[PDB]
């Protein structure tokens, strides 16, 4: 069979959340749970009947009842925000292994933060390599909704703009990056370039110039 | 006690064969264990591929059985994975893990009816594309006194025009993790990736301390140790 | 000459340490007994053991091989649902279900010398898995051997696999064997798997 779990659930800091995983392959063998943070490998948190590997706090507890296995996190913390997959082997046939759909766990109660913007002008080595790139780095903003606008001498610019999707930093705050690719003469012929970062109606703008 | 080292190419042409190798340390491959493989497509969940017992018996995912072949080489204490006829659906991050032995009958102790994967490999990114591998161009992001904000300043490195993923950046050969932040890569219109790695450093030290970023792009076996000096 | 009463327990379940006979073992001597395998199997020379245990004069239960130190690099925590106790899976109080540790079941050996000035009753088991897949999963080896040797006992067990009818929710069996160790005699256990090792033994006089 196959394992199904809700794609998302949220819990406040210090409270308890119960991630449920349902499937007919749970009565046969014992289920296991994994925690996966962005850009990292999964780590086993629960296996068997409520057995934790060495290094998992007692806040994580697992249980099973019929065709339903559950992962309970008591006193949730900000460090517990990750994806959680159930895993079990089916008890019939060649016994194939099936993964659950995963459950994105959000820990609510985090303070909101205005974005911090750092704009880098093109390095002289890149210019001497006959290429220009403006690096606009954004970080430490929550929620992770941010729109970016570039300006050449106060005129909006859309050609050559590439902005990454907002990703989660280790402090659970969001961060993103924006790049504007230019030619060494497009850079030197203007008076200034700017990076407008909007976050809940409040905009932060940083400006670089070739003369400085 | 037992760790897993992963190996293989990060780029595979369409219709070609994927080939990865997992190396076992601190233990014998000829032990009662199920050496497995797991993949994860970009943005999707975990997907079990298959497992192999040291005797030679294998068990594969029914949806991938036609194209998957898992072997074991007791001469080098390694087990490999081979996936033929690859398409864009096979572009994923691949892991080698270890699974405990299990029983099909009731004549075993209870601890032999668990399923888990406690030991994992570090992960190898595999991309299915016809393009060619290209090394990165590392440019410094020098700290200027206009981008400073108090007693600390920000400096970084620009990893531009490389293919394919991924790129790992460390600072001072690992001797620096104060405010190290490596951003996810961006995909340009030309199909080449680019990312930046910035670090937070005190304003007093930028004039006298030497900072070096260690860019690593193993798909091309390129390591660029770039120095970032003030302007 | 008061009798030893087992209550709801048989001599087999009492001598093996059935988790359902924990409240017993009240006397050091008795003239007759007033009266059971949690993991199905055959009990060899059972009614002869009842004859030798019918009347004793200096009974004593001691730890023949401690849970630790005795069997290094082997797993010793084996429990099953067939020997349930308080809803929790358990196993015999006097036997250890040795299984592989870290994927390996190395060749094993251990010995005991009888220095208790009486006869010592040593009991052990031999596990027979129901399919060869689980044989290698538990004991790594495909052809297993269990060697028990004393100065007046010697037998080697070559356990082989068969699919047997369901009993107590189990389809594999464990055969139970025993021997009497005279004072000064030594007993040695050798196995590469399928050994239900002795954990507690009994010292007694008369029989
Ligand atoms: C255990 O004993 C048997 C026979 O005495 C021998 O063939 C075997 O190699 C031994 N085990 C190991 C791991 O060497």
């Amino acid at each position: 069979s196959e394992l199904t779990q809700d794609p998302a659930v949220s819990v406040a800091l210090g409270q308890t959340v119960r991630i449920t995983c349902q499937g007919d392959s749970l009565r046969g063998y014992y289920a296991s749970w994994y925690q996966q943070k962005p850009g990292q490998a999964p780590v086993l948190v629960i296996y068997g009947k409520n057995n934790r590997p060495s290094g998992i706090p007692d806040r994580f507890s697992g249980s099973s009842s019929g065709n339903t296995a559950s992962l309970t996190i008591t006193g949730a913390q900000a460090e517990d925000e990750a994806d959680y997959y159930c895993n079990s082997r089916d008890s019939s046939g060649n016994h194939p292994v099936v993964f659950g759909g995963g459950t994105k766990l959000t820990v609510l109660g985090q303070p909101k933060g205005a974005p911090s913007v750092t704009l880098f002008p093109p390095s002289s080595e890149e210019l001497q390599a006959n290429k220009a790139t403006l690096v606009c780095l954004i970080s430490d903003f929550y929620p992770g909704a941010v729109t970016v606008a570039w300006k050449a001498d106060s005129s909006p610019v859309k050609a050559g703009v590439e902005t990454t999707t907002p990703s989660k930093q280790s402090n659970n705050k969001y961060a993103a990056s924006s790049y504007l690719s230019l030619t060494p003469e497009q850079w030197k012929s203007h008076r200034s370039y700017s990076c407008q970062v909007t976050h809940e109606g409040s905009t932060v703008e940083k400006t670089v110039a070739p003369t400085e | 006690q037992v760790q897993l080292q992963e190996s293989g190419p990060g780029l595979v042409k369409p219709s070609g064969t994927l080939s990865l190798t997992c190396a076992v340390s601190g233990g014998s491959i000829s032990s009662s264990n199920w050496w497995s493989w797991v993949r994860q497509p970009p943005g999707k969940g975990l997907e079990w591929i298959g497992e192999i017992y040291h005797g030679g018996s294998t068990n594969y995912n029914p949806s991938l059985k036609s194209r998957v072949t898992i072997s074991v080489d007791k001469s080098k204490n390694q087990f490999s994975l081979k996936l033929s006829s690859v398409t864009a659906a096979d572009t994923a991050v691949y892991y080698c893990a270890r699974a405990p032995p299990y029983c099909t009958s009731a004549s075993c102790p209870d601890d032999y009816y668990y399923y888990y994967m406690d030991v994992w490999g570090k992960g190898t990114t595999v991309t299915v594309s016809g393009a060619s591998t290209k090394g990165p161009s590392v440019f410094p992001l020098a700290p200027s006194s206009k981008s400073t904000s108090g007693g600390t300043a920000a400096l970084g490195c620009l990893v531009k025009d490389y293919f394919p993923e991924p790129v790992t950046v460390s600072w001072n050969s690992g001797a620096l993790t104060s405010g190290v932040h490596t951003f996810p890569a961006v995909l340009q219109s030309s199909g080449l990736y680019s990312l930046s790695s910035v670090v937070t450093v005190p304003s007093s030290s930028l004039g006298t301390q030497t900072y070096i970023c260690n860019v690593n792009h193993k798909p091309s076996n390129t390591k660029v140790d770039k120095r970032v000096e003030p302007k | 000459s008061a009798p030893l009463q087992l209550g709801n327990c048989s001599v087999a379940g009492w001598i093996l340490g059935n988790p359902e006979c924990e409240s017993l073992i009240s006397k050091e001597s008795w003239s007759y007994i007033v009266e059971g395998t949690c993991y199905p199997g055959y009990f060899a020379d059972y009614e002869e053991l009842r004859e030798q245990l019918s009347s004793v004069s200096s009974f004593e239960r001691f730890e023949i091989f401690p849970k630790e130190s005795s069997w290094p690099n082997h797993t010793v925590t084996g429990v099953t649902a067939s020997c349930s106790h308080n809803g929790k899976s358990s196993f015999y109080r006097n036997l250890l279900w040795l299984t592989e540790k870290n994927g390996l079941y190395p060749n094993l050996s251990n010995s005991y010398v009888n220095n208790k000035e009486k006869e010592v009753l040593v009991l052990w088991g031999v596990h027979h898995p129901s399919n060869i897949r689980d044989q290698r999963a538990i004991y790594h080896t495909e052809n297993a051997y269990v060697s028990v040797v004393s100065s007046h006992y010697s037998r080697r067990f070559t356990p082989e696999i068969a699919k047997r009818p369901k009993v107590r929710g189990q389809e594999g069996r464990i055969n139970y064997y025993w021997t009497l160790l005279e004072p000064g005699d030594t007993i040695i256990f050798e196995a590469n798997g399928n050994l239900i090792a002795p954990w507690y033994a009994f010292a007694l006089s008369r029989g």
